[PDB]
RNA sequence: AUUUGACCUCAAAUCAGGUAGGACUACGCGCUGAACUCAAUAAGCGCAGGAAAAGAAAAUAACCAUGAUUCCCUCAGUAACGGUGAAGCGGGAAAAGCUCAAAUUUGAAAUCUGGCAACAUUUCUUUUGUUGUCCGAGUUGUAAUUUCAA
RNA sequence: AUUGGAUAUGCCAUAUAAAGCGCUUUCGAAGAGUCGAGUUGUUUGCAGCUCUAAAUGGGUGGUCAUCUAA
């Protein structure tokens, strides 16, 4: 089930490559510490560690 | 936009009528109900009693009438009012006890007078609060005699001492936190 | 003095001790929900930013530590509330 | 007329009759609520009403 | 009773495992549509205490509006247009991410017998409650025209009254 | 293709495997083992609670015999219900809890595990809800909880319960603790 | 192997029963909004009723304290802002209070829509119900008790 | 010809119950991307966005007074 569904996305992206591009949206002491002390939040946890293509296309272009 | 008032006669006598077919409605029971004695909140009308909107708990408690079946004999109750004086509770208090005491209640079920009502309601008439229960203003002070410590004492010499006291009371009040 | 001025200007009557009223209570921690708060904190853990304050705690640097809390609520208070909170989870958890 | 009585008797005493047959008195009146169920009361007001509902009282003079 | 353990918990937002839970739902939903149904709701504590009950006649319905007006004012508008035959009770967010807010709005159908004879429901039938969510009625709806009570909460000065005797 | 619908019923699945879990949710996909829930179910089987018609013909016979001529014994029977359960971990009352593991919104049973831990309740996380709605004749249960058995059933209540501390807390006893998934 | 039965999700039906649209718009509630303070106006868009909205304080006050909302006189052309422009109090018109979530009925889902059969009742053969039986909803919480005035 | 509410009168109901009041030797659950803060926009109020609460706590008015939101 998981190569069906990897071939599945692998065959969507190789249509929507062509047929489906169309995307084109829009019609008319305070240091590096502190750095990473705003550095985490809600989306640092967010790990993506091996997470597979079809999720991280839309997780990148949404979240 | 104007807004003109030709209408004013037609509002006074619609208002009459509202306040007949009122009447005619609930005839038994007077039109208005009991209202208790309360007093402004402010320096300019302290020295006044006007009606306030309802009784609060601890004057009908201390009547001895429950919250429960005072809105049906026609007690209103406020529950946002508290009473910060006996002399506005015991107020309040005989108003209800004079209310009551000319208070006669009909029997429901028209089978016996259990427990709280009238034996005899033949009597049955629609009358006005006001007259039996006449809101009155603050007492006037009569004559009194001549008090000596009274006379010995000035007047507003203390209300300068006082005021001069309010004035600089943080003046002090630092003055004895630091030191200490 | 029953005067007009004064640090107790005003009338002299006859003071009457107020029933207490139930809305006046709102904000007191119930045994039941407070052992309920615990198991929902032992289940859920902490946020990110008090994450960074045991960090920042247990180094001890307390002062950038109380900075960056009101940086992250907003008032002084509620970052006091937060610091005296997570320092008593703090020996908790020693 | 002969005809629609006879549909009447036909479906005297059903839920659900045709839509000649059913009343016509305006579509809000149709679609508002039913005298029983705005007379609908919880338990609770069941019995504030049986204990203490608006008593007849008056006052003398 | 379970509702006061998934309030608390409702309470910290950035723990790891609703922040987990989110992320997982919120991409549920996406390739669910725009607006569909919801068989049960997703935080039945919060619908119990908006007043949802788990009888024929409520509806939970989940929209997903963009950010960047209210975005619970415009989820409770669009969602009452989709579904025509039923009065907004009320709506509450649900889950949300860099683009996307997500909400779950309750609505009752007024023309079930359920709620036509419950009579602690029964005034949403009536016809003054009609497209609450379009006239501003609703708890979102109030909040965002300003309604309350307070100093801090027109007609009145754009008019000069002149009376009979003046 | 597959419809959309089936799509996402296989992606969230994968997800779910595949995704970092935190300790609290990866906790539920270990579970009991086979035949403990098996004995587990036997069990419960006989402290099933009854059905409408039998309650039906409960209420009526006791109901014609005092009209007639005139209390019961104390029923035995396994407690469900979200509230109802917390309400006996609350008090300590119940002795055996067992939790679905496929709740749809799993906040209603993550915090079971720390709170039956906290009052030393034995629990248990057992397969589909459905299995659980069967024995209370419904068709989900969340969650059941039992609190009292006859005499004779006392002593194999407390050796299941041993069996169940075998195999799911002298057992695992980490997962709890552990990052699960990824 | 694989057959059998559950639960979850999603479909399809000229399935059974219902509901939404459109029109009027003087008054009512929102969105939006110019130009010559103009004006939160006109226009545009959405939505109701006989009234609408608001409404039983996360309210005023600094008093001997007031006590849901709405309207009128007054405050007052005052405070305030840079010509705009209140509100508290006071006097009246009218008055009415309440309902949920948050706690176990656990010795018993006691709750509810629908199907079927009778019994009825009617502004009415056109209306509205009652009981019995079945299925379903529902323990991911329907009933009763509780809403801080407690 | 309708009704609206009461009065007199008849018949059913089922109370083995429910409710009000004074005490506590008791506990008293109370609404979250919500309050709040920074920033931009509209005429304090509202909205967008960064961030994000507490449980004698929170809001409002000058330690006190008054309310108990989402």
């Amino acid at each position: 089930l998981e190569a069906d569904l990897d071939s599945m996305y692998s065959d969507y992206t190789k249509r929507k490559a062509e047929s489906d591009v169309k995307y084109r949206v829009k019609k008319a002491r305070k240091s590096k510490a502190d750095l990473i002390d705003e550095g985490y939040n809600r989306w640092s946890f967010q790990s993506k560690e091996g997470l597979p293509d079809w999720f991280l296309d839309e997780e990148t272009t949404v979240n | 936009y104007v807004k003109t008032w030709f209408n004013q006669p037609g509002r006074k006598l619609r208002r009459r009528q509202a306040r007949q077919t009122k009447a005619a409605k609930i005839a038994p029971r007077p039109v208005e109900a009991i209202r208790p004695a309360v007093k402004p909140p402010t320096i300019r009308y302290n020295m006044k009693v006007r009606a306030g909107r309802g009784f609060t708990l601890e004057e009908l408690k201390a009547a001895g009438v429950s919250r429960r079946v005072a809105s049906t004999i026609g007690i209103p109750v406020d529950h946002r009012r508290r009473n910060r004086s006996e002399e506005s509770l015991q107020r309040n208090v005989e108003r209800i006890k004079v209310y009551l005491a000319h208070l006669i209640v009909f029997p429901r079920k028209a089978g016996q007078p259990k427990k709280g009502d009238a034996t005899d309601v033949s009597g049955a008439e629609q009358t006005d609060v006001a007259a039996v229960l006449p809101i009155t203003q603050e007492a006037v002070e009569e004559a009194k005699p001549i008090t000596e410590e009274a006379k010995n004492f000035n007047a507003f010499s203390t209300l300068s001492n006082e005021r001069a006291y309010a004035r600089y009371a943080g003046a002090r009040a630092a003055f004895q936190k630091k030191r200490a | 003095p029953g005067l007009v001025v004064g640090l107790n200007k005003g009338k002299t009557l006859t003071k009457r001790q107020l029933p207490e009223r139930p809305s006046r209570r709102k904000g007191h921690l119930s045994k039941r929900t407070a052992f309920v708060r615990s198991i929902v904190r032992e289940v859920a853990g902490f946020a990110p930013y008090e994450r960074r304050v045991m960090e920042l705690i247990r180094n001890s640097q307390d002062k950038r530590a109380r900075k960056l809390a009101k940086k992250r609520l907003g008032t002084l208070k509620r970052a006091k509330g937060k610091i005296e909170e997570l320092t008593s989870v703090i020996q908790s958890s020693r | 007329e002969s005809n629609r009585l006879a549909a009447r008797e036909a479906y005297k005493n059903k839920k659900y009759i045709p839509l000649d047959l059913r009343q016509k008195k305006t579509r809000a009146i149709r679609r508002a609520l039913t005298p029983y169920e705005q007379s609908r009361k919880t338990l609770k007001q069941i019995k504030k009403e049986r204990y203490f509902p608006l008593r007849k009282y008056a006052l003398k003079a | 009773g379970a509702y006061k353990y998934l309030e608390e918990l409702a309470k910290k937002k950035q723990s790891d495992v609703n922040l987990f839970l989110s992320r997982v739902r919120a991409w549920e939903y996406r390739q669910m549509n725009v607006i569909h149904r919801a068989s049960r709701p997703s935080r039945p504590d919060k619908a119990r205490r908006l007043g949802y009950k788990a009888k024929q006649g409520y509806v939970i319905y989940r929209i997903r509006v963009r950010r960047g007006r209210s975005a619970r004012c415009t989820a409770e508008e669009r969602v009452g247009r989709y579904c025509s035959n039923l009065r907004v009770l009320n709506s509450y967010w649900v889950n949300q991410d860099a683009t996307y807010k997500f909400f779950e709005v309750i609505l009752v159908d007024p023309s079930h017998k359920a709620i036509r004879r419950d009579p602690r429901i029964n005034w949403i039938v009536n016809p003054v409650h009609k497209h609450r969510e379009s006239r501003g009625l609703t708890s979102i709806g109030k909040k965002s025209r300003g309604i309350g009570k307070g100093h801090r909460f027109w007609l009145r000065h754009n008019t000069l009254s002149l009376r009979r005797y003046r | 293709k597959w419809p959309e619908y089936i799509r996402l019923q296989r992606r969230r699945k994968i997800l779910n495997l595949r995704l970092k879990v935190p300790p609290a949710i990866a906790q539920f996909q270990k579970t009991l083992d086979k035949n403990t829930a098996t004995q587990v179910f036997k069990l419960l089987n006989k402290y099933r609670p009854e059905t409408a018609a039998e309650k039906k013909q409960r209420l009526v016979a006791e109901a014609e015999a005092v009209a007639n001529g005139k209390v019961s014994k104390k029923p035995y029977n396994v407690k469900y219900g979200l509230n109802h359960v917390v309400a006996l971990i609350e008090a300590k009352k119940a002795k055996l809890v067992l939790i679905a593991s496929d709740v749809d919104p799993i906040e209603l049973v993550v915090f079971l595990p720390a709170l039956c831990k906290k009052m030393g309740v034995p629990y248990a996380i057992v397969k589909n809800k459905a299995r659980l709605g069967t024995v209370i004749h419904q068709k989900t249960a969340a969650v059941l909880a039992v609190t009292e058995v006859r005499e004779e059933d006392k002593n194999e209540l407390a050796s299941i319960v041993s069996a169940v501390d075998a195999n799911f807390s002298a057992k695992y006893d980490e997962s709890r603790r552990k990052w699960g998934g990824g």
